[PDB]
RNA sequence: UACUCGAGUGGCGAACGGGUGAGUAACACGUGGGUGAUCUGCCCUGCACUUUGGGAUAAGCCUGGGAAACUGGGUCUAAUACCGAAUACACCCUGCUGGUCGCAUGGCCUGGUAGGGGAAAGCUUUUGCGGUGUGGGAUGGGCCCGCGGCCUAUCAGCUUGUUGGUGGGGUGAUGGCCUACCAAGGCGACGACGGGUAGCCGGCCUGAGAGGGUGACCGGCCACACUGGGACUGAGAUACGGCCCAGACUCC
């Protein structure tokens, strides 16, 4: 009965999430298995990133994800990959790159000069 | 916690000058108190504590702050006398000082303290804020029309900036770029001594 | 869509277990024997070598070793107490 | 025996034993039917009463009185001291 | 009316989760294997299916002890609750009969052949769940092994199921595990049997290093539920808010 279960680790006013896969009467935080994925609720991108390959394998051999954990399927596009009804669409939206210090000192020199 | 007492005491009591411009201490150049003039052994103990105390008390840099700065200076790769002077060059209150934006230690601290800069276009106010290689540090307008401020700005015929240092124009905006190495620095005092005290 | 009846498994390799070599020093007993066995280690703190022994009681089923015989030896699965080392063939004999 | 969940298990807990234990005395009972048989050494007799053993134990095993392992290996007992006997 | 549900039968959960370190110098722990000697609900995936007859009772009602918990007697009722019979030759046994391997018995080839035996429950009309036997996954476990890890001769011999083997019993499993009959041995100065201390490891502290101390939190195992014994349940039990018995304490 092997179910894929979310850590709490870092920090109370940012909770970290990872993505484990375990058996459903180890700990919150103890034995696991493998490390498959993580998520990061302060960063309003929202940034989900997961092993595709390792979350296929798991639902094909016959693990049973959570609610939480069939949402980020849906999120990232593992569930509709296997379901197969849909396809494969990639829902997650990455995070805005950060425009560069360079580009920024350059702007910044060109204003003063 | 900072320093509240006399700034003029030090130089006196450690006989040599500090600010620069202390009159009283070349008016009187022995040690203070009421037997100033009586000889002193000579020991190499007194020697490490009078560079390590001219130091610490003319940077005006807390016990633990500077503590913690040696420790990490040994472990920095680098010679230990070159990362110390490197890092504790790097806090913001003497980078502005030898930018010339400031004519004094406690002033230019209390200025940091209360955060009339901009960092990267966020306010901070820390005194002992770190400056790390290629950043940047904005000036605010509350600050520019500030009297003090515009008093440095046009009178600030002070030592020359370094070379690590320079200003590109009226906002006073200060930048780095590269490491600089402890010949270019030229700082009073010696880094050796004290890192050897520190290692007993 | 109809499926075979059977489906084969994985074919686990076989493991390796365990020989040894020695002497029997004694035979009194009924289809068992006293094989001693040396080891050589380096002794942890001060790297002298020092040479030890042990006593294993190994399995026979005719008593076919004497006396002061080298014999070699091999892994089993328990049948008596504190006796689980079993016979594989005869070297040397005098 | 605090609160009604375990007091309600309780009750069921000795109510099902008492059915355990009877359904244990009729294995039970087989098996010294078998024992005393064979110790009397009767071949026709022995072989009807095996043949009821055998059908009481592996009725057991299906409703889970015994592990079927078990009967299994109480069957290839029967078998082999009727055939040495 | 079943939207709803007191209490009562009937399934599932309830050994999960959470605390502690008295007992242990031991396979208990790590480390690397063996298991041709092992089991395994709830999950997934295949194979053939899923006939029939019957008794009983809680509940409800009447009633006795009694403040009390609980308990005796009479009447009475349904179910997937309980019990016969319908086959099963992928299952388990016994007698006869071929190929490979070695890990020695013997294992495997679902080798082949003669005989014997092995069970089911329906509801729902909705993103449907259930009932029997067999093959494979994954977790869950059970037994065993080589190496490692305190002090102490002001502790020199210990043991009679103790050592080895034959017939039976037994468990899931090989097994002096137990019993009956044979032989007298096994371990011992490369420290047995004794006496004192103490849960173990990934770690932490110190230290360049070797080395020394320690087991906070967190992470993985071992053992315990006032003290001492015993047993049923179940796929699973030191069964901490399960059960029987013996002692001290408390309450009505
Ligand atoms: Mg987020
Ligand atoms: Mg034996
Ligand atoms: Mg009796
Ligand atoms: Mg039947
Ligand atoms: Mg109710
Ligand atoms: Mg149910
Ligand atoms: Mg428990
Ligand atoms: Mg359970
Ligand atoms: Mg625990
Ligand atoms: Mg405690
Ligand atoms: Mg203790
Ligand atoms: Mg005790
Ligand atoms: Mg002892
Ligand atoms: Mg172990
Ligand atoms: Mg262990
Ligand atoms: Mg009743
Ligand atoms: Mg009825
Ligand atoms: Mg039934
Ligand atoms: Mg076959
Ligand atoms: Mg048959
Ligand atoms: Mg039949
Ligand atoms: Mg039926
Ligand atoms: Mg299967
Ligand atoms: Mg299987
Ligand atoms: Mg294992
Ligand atoms: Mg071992
Ligand atoms: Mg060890
Ligand atoms: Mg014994
Ligand atoms: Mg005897
Ligand atoms: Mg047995
Ligand atoms: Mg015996
Ligand atoms: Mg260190
Ligand atoms: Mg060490
Ligand atoms: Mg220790
Ligand atoms: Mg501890
Ligand atoms: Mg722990
Ligand atoms: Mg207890
Ligand atoms: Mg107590
Ligand atoms: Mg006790
Ligand atoms: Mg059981
Ligand atoms: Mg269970
Ligand atoms: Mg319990």
């Amino acid at each position: 009965a092997v179910k894929i279960k979310l850590t709490r680790l870092g920090k109370i006013r940012n909770p970290q999430y990872r993505i484990i896969v375990a058996d459903a009467r180890t700990r919150r935080d103890g034995r696991a298995i493998e490390v498959i994925g993580r998520y990061h609720p302060k960063e309003e991108p929202s940034l989900i990133q997961i092993d595709s390959e390792r979350a296929q394998y798991w639902l094909g051999v016959g693990a049973q994800p959570t609610e939480p954990v069939l949402a980020l399927l849906k999120i990232t596009g593992d569930w509709q990959k296997f379901k197969g009804l849909p396809g494969a669409e990639g829902t997650l939206k990455v995070k805005e790159p950060k425009p560069s210090k360079l580009d920024l000192f350059n702007a910044a020199l060109a204003e003063a000069e | 916690a900072r320093y509240t007492g006399p700034a003029t005491r030090k130089s006196r009591r450690l006989g040599v000058d500090l600010v620069g411009g202390d009159q009283s201490f070349e008016k009187r150049p022995y040690p203070p108190g009421q037997h100033g003039r009586a000889r002193i052994k000579e020991s190499e103990y007194r020697q490490q504590l009078q560079e390590k105390q001219k130091a610490r008390f003319s940077y005006g840099v807390m016990e633990k702050q500077f503590r913690r700065y040696y420790e990490e200076a040994n472990r920095q790769p680098g010679k230990t006398g070159d990362n110390l002077l490197r890092i504790l060059e790097s806090r913001l209150d003497n980078v502005v000082y030898r930018a010339g934006l400031a004519r004094t230690r406690r002033m230019a601290r209390q200025l940091v303290s209360h955060g009339h800069f901009l960092v990267n276009g966020v306010k901070v106010d820390i005194p002992s804020y770190r400056v790390s290689q290629y950043d940047i540090i904005d000036v605010k307008e509350k600050s520019l029309n500030t009297l003090p401020f515009q008093i440095a700005r046009e009178t600030a015929g002070e030592r020359p900036i370094p070379s690590w240092l320079q200003v590109v124009g009226e906002r006073q905006r200060i930048l780095v770029h590269q490491l600089p190495e402890r010949a270019q620095i030229d700082v009073p005092l010696t880094e050796q001594l004290i890192v050897e005290l520190y290692s007993k | 869509q109809k499926g075979p009846k059977y489906t084969p498994a994985a074919e686990k390799p076989r493991g390796r277990r365990k020989t040894a070599i020695g002497y029997v020093v004694s035979d009194k007993m009924q289809k068992t024997i006293v094989v001693e066995l040396e080891d050589r280690k380096s002794h942890p703190l001060y790297g002298k070598i020092i040479r030890t022994t042990k006593k294993v009681k190994a399995h026979d089923e005719n008593g076919e070793a004497g006396i002061g015989d080298r014999v070699s030896l091999m892994e089993t699965r328990p049948l008596s107490a504190t006796k689980r080392w079993r016979l594989v063939e005869i070297l040397e004999k005098a | 025996a605090n609160i009604k969940s375990q007091i309600k298990r309780i009750r069921t807990n000795e109510r099902r034993r008492l059915r355990n234990q009877s359904v244990k005395s009729s294995l039970r009972t087989a098996i010294r039917g078998f024992r005393e048989a064979v110790d009397a050494g009767d071949k026709d007799k022995a072989s009807e009463l095996l043949h009821a053993t055998s059908r009481k134990l592996d009725k057991a095993a299906s409703k889970g009185v015994i592990h079927p392992n078990q009967a299994a290996n109480k069957k290839s007992a029967l078998a082999l001291a009727l055939n040495k006997l």
